[PDB]
């Protein structure tokens, strides 16, 4: 539910968020940290 | 860091202790029950370490209900002065009124310290016991008849993780300097600093503690979580991020004791996500270490299980 993602859903809107993620999303590992701000949901879907 | 408002509820509640005892001298009825009251909790905690057994909960749920009631006619105190952020009435809640019980504020406390202590004193040398304890701090500060303004009083526990666990925080410090094992938490018993088995043994049993009360799943309940998963992934990521000039072991211990035991509820809540963090707090994380030691080769022996079940391996 909404206790794993950022109580604030409107972060992810944020370009600095999306760029603490952008190394997760396209290469599965985090390359230049591990995200302060959790994931979202789908985000962690298995594929 | 730098710092920030968790240090001032604990100063209030060292302020509310003194309270108590004031009205202990004129009002007969606190005095009568206060001290009970307090050993009951504390009892009641200690015990949860040693499957159905549900009755030393109640037994603090009965004694949090009673001071709530607030027989004793304890003065009232603005729960305000025990939160981060200022809270205004919320629709639907159970209790909007702006005062509540000094009673019930000090037994909340003690329920808090009683639970610190549990970490402190035996999940550090069993990390086993944390878990009951997160369990029963969880499901007392979700119960609705605690919620002061839709929200739980959690940040009475959280200011004190900050004192004695700064580290979940964000905070950093060489062991090497005063101003640096301060920072870290690093406990003087008699003005001299503990020793280092004293210290990592806390680091343990606090960093145990804090993911038995960040990693509970409340989605089959009908109460709120009151500190939900994504505290833990903050906590995790402050650490791991650390800069490989300023890790220190102290950071390697709260790590492993955060993922050990831990790693099944982890990969349950993040699934995908959970792999990439553990891969960055098992394996990147480590080999950042300025230097070996027994904290960083934990988290590598806890690398290797977890490649061998996980494989570690999204790509």
């Amino acid at each position: 539910t909404a206790d794993t993602e950022a109580e604030d859903p409107k972060v992810y809107e944020d370009e600095g968020v999306k760029r603490q993620w952008q190394s997760f999303l396209e290469k599965g590992r985090f390359e230049g940290g591990m995200p302060e701000v959790p994931p979202r949901r789908e985000w962690c879907v298995w594929d | 860091g730098p710092h920030m408002r968790y240090v001032e509820i604990h100063r209030n509640l060292k302020g509310l202790r003194k309270y108590m005892a004031e009205q202990a001298k004129t009002n007969l009825k606190l005095k009568q029950r206060m001290g009970d009251m307090r050993r009951e909790i504390r009892k009641s905690v200690g015990q949860l370490t040693t499957a159905a057994n549900k009755d030393k909960q109640q037994k603090i749920k009965s004694i949090l209900t009673e001071a709530l009631s607030n027989q004793v006619e304890s003065a009232l105190v603005d729960p305000n002065n025990f939160v981060v952020e200022p809270r205004k009435p919320v629709e639907g809640a159970t209790n909007n009124d702006p005062l509540l019980p000094s009673i019930f504020v000090y037994l909340i406390n003690i329920f808090a310290k009683a639970a610190i202590s549990q970490f402190i004193n035996e999940a550090g040398a069993r990390p086993e016991t944390a878990d009951p304890v997160g369990i029963c701090v969880a499901a007392i500060l979700s119960e609705p008849d605690f919620l002061w303004r839709g929200a739980s009083l959690i940040d009475i526990l959280i200011a004190k993780f900050r004192i004695v666990c700064p580290v979940l925080f964000g905070y950093r410090g060489s062991e090497k300097t005063e101003q640096g094992r301060q920072r870290l938490g690093w406990w003087k018993e008699s003005g001299q600093w503990i020793s280092e088995q004293q210290h990592m043994d806390r680091m343990t049993g606090l960093g145990a503690g804090f993911a038995a009360i960040s990693l509970r799943k409340f989605a089959l309940s009908k109460k709120q979580n009151p500190y939900p998963p994504r505290f833990y992934w903050m906590a995790m990521a402050k650490i791991v991020n650390t800069p490989p000039a300023e890790i220190s072991n102290t950071q390697c211990v709260v790590l492993k004791a955060m993922v050990q035991n831990y790693e099944a509820k982890f990969i349950e809540f993040y699934g995908s996500a959970a792999i990439a963090a553990l891969r960055t707090a098992l394996i990147d994380f480590p080999a950042r270490a300025p230097h070996k030691s027994a904290a960083v080769n934990s988290l590598e022996v806890l690398a290797q299980m977890l490649k061998r079940d996980t494989g570690l391996d999204l790509g």
